[PDB]
């Protein structure tokens, strides 16, 4: 089922960039790993190349006291997976500990 | 008589620019269906569009290192076991050169790294306990209840052996780290042989939600 | 085959005590840089002294290997290619003789190492070299 396929990735912002058209598939789009694709706009941005992990996120605000905030990496890129055999798409978080003050 | 014009179909005008995958190609129309006639306005918008053409064509894929293995059993030729001994071995870990198709680069510099190693696998050594290890993670990170944890960990007393071995062949010296998972002997603190752990709860913790779908919350 | 040390495949545990047999004086990494046939006279740059003998050759500095007409589709050498080669005292010239007690391995290039069938012979032949360089032969 069809896709936007763009002629660059930009690792920097995980954005598309250079739009060639819609109506093809993933598999098509991707038969040039330096491509990327968008399954409906607005929707995120995947690589055409094979998978690794996204830098994590910074730290999420902290909710005076010592509450916890979370940060993100997914896996993007296209056929294969990331470490843990984790397939293209996934988010895998980490939880803290955290203090703004002291109230 | 006052006739507006009306487009004509879509025709490609140029040849597919690629050698591998999708390209673009260039669609063009006329403005002859109909023909503006006696002050009729030219069609409303564009005469030419970009079109996909697909060679159905694989691209080149250069190679990419996935990271190195595990470093080998440290070893030396000609020996049984070093481990427990002040006796340099060597060990290596390999990476593979993976992804590369259909005449692709191959992968830059070297697929073996060797270094050298004093073996303490399962040798018992005298064993000090670490102050306490910073807090780690809250876990699970999304799943119910998360708690955090620190250790104090029975921590081996190393041999003052060289930091070095003198080569046979070159006026040279290599590093030589230890390798292997050691059996510290320590008194018991807090009635425990290893490792003493506390933990505590996570305090506020948000839910995981996917950015992708998140700030798309009008509830 | 009495043209060189015609060789189940060679391990490395074989390897290091093979080049670590009584005479053997020599163990270079060398780089075929030119053939000259007729006895025909291999013309060997040597990259690396992994064992150095009675001839205190220099890194980057030329020996020609000799060896009968007889042995040339056998030792099969194509030149720029490099080999790990060693060889007894006995087999000295000053040049080298190519003999029965002789080690000539083709070591594939840094880039097809990455080859499949490539990789344990060129991970065996860096052990080998590091073993030998570092720790020298035992006894
Ligand atoms: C024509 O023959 C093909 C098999 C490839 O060798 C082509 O090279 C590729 O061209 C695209 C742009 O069309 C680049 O994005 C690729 O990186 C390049 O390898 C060649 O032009
Ligand atoms: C060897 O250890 C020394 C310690 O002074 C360090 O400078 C150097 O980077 C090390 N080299 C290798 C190859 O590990
Ligand atoms: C996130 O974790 C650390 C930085 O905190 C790094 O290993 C890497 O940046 C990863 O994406
Ligand atoms: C041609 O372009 C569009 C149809 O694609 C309309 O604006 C109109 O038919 C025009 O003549
Ligand atoms: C060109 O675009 C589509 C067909 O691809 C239609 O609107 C029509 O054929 C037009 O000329
Ligand atoms: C192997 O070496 C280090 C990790 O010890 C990193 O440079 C990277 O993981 C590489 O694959
Ligand atoms: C070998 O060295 C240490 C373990 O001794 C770690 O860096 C890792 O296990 C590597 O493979
Ligand atoms: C851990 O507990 C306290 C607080 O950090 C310290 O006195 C000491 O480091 C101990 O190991
Ligand atoms: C864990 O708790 C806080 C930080 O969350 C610090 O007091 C210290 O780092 C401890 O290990
Ligand atoms: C490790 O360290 C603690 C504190 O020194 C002791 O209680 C234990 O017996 C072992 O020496």
């Amino acid at each position: 089922d069809p896709v936007l396929c763009f002629t660059q990735y930009e690792e920097s912002s995980g954005k598309c960039k250079g739009l060639l058209g819609g109506g093809v598939s993933v598999e098509d789009c991707c038969l040039n790993t330096a491509f990327a694709y968008q399954k409906r706009s607005g929707g995120l941005c995947q690589p055409c190349r094979s998978p690794r992990w996204s830098l994590w996120s910074t730290w999420a605000p902290c909710s005076c006291s010592e509450g916890s905030q979370l940060r993100y990496r997914r896996c993007v890129g296209w056929n294969g997976q990331c470490s843990g055999k984790v397939a293209p798409g996934t988010l895998e978080w980490q939880l803290q500990a955290c203090e703004d003050q002291q109230c | 008589g006052s006739v507006a014009g009306g487009w004509g179909p879509w025709g490609p005008v140029s040849p597919c620019p690629v050698t591998c995958g999708l390209g673009q190609t260039m669609e063009q129309r006329t403005c002859n269906h109909p023909v503006p006639q006696h002050g009729g306005p030219f069609c409303a918008g564009d005469a030419t569009r970009t079109h996909i053409c697909n060679t159905a064509v694989p691209c080149p894929v250069d190679g990419e290192w996935d990271s190195w293995g595990e470093w080998s059993p440290c070893i030396r030729r000609n020996m049984k076991s070093i481990s427990c001994q002040e006796i340099p071995g060597q060990q290596s870990r390999g990476r593979t050169c993976r992804g590369r198709k259909f005449d692709g680069h191959r992968c830059a510099g070297q697929q073996q790294d060797i270094r050298h190693c004093y073996s303490i696998q399962h040798c018992p050594l005298k064993g000090s306990w670490s102050e306490w290890s910073t807090w780690g993670l809250c876990m699970p990170p999304c799943g119910p209840n998360p708690t955090r944890a620190r250790q104090r960990l029975c921590t081996p007393l190393l041999p003052k052996y060289p930091p070095t071995v003198s080569m046979v062949e070159g006026q040279g010296e290599k590093n030589v780290t230890f390798w292997g998972r050691p059996l510290p002997r320590c008194e018991e603190l807090q009635g425990q042989k290893l490792v003493v752990e506390e933990k505590r709860p996570c305090l506020h913790v948000p839910a995981c939600k996917d950015p992708e779908e998140e700030e798309l919350a009008a509830a | 085959s009495n043209c060189f040390i015609q060789k189940d495949k060679v391990t490395l545990e074989e390897r290091l005590d093979k080049a670590c047999e009584p005479g053997v004086d020599y163990v270079y990494k060398t780089r075929l840089v030119k053939v000259q046939l007729s006895f025909d006279e291999y013309i060997m740059a040597i990259e690396q002294t992994i064992k150095s003998g009675s001839d205190e050759v220099q890194v980057g500095q030329q020996r020609t290997f000799i060896s009968p007409i007889k042995c040339r589709e056998a030792l099969k050498l194509e030149e720029k290619k490099h080999y790990l080669m060693w060889g007894l005292s006995s087999d000295f010239w000053l040049s080298y003789i190519i003999g029965k007690d002789t080690w000539v391995e083709h070591w594939p290039e840094e880039d097809e190492c990455q080859d499949e069938e490539n990789q344990k012979q060129c991970q065996d032949l860096g052990a080998f070299t590091e073993s030998m360089v570092v720790f020298g032969c035992p006894n």
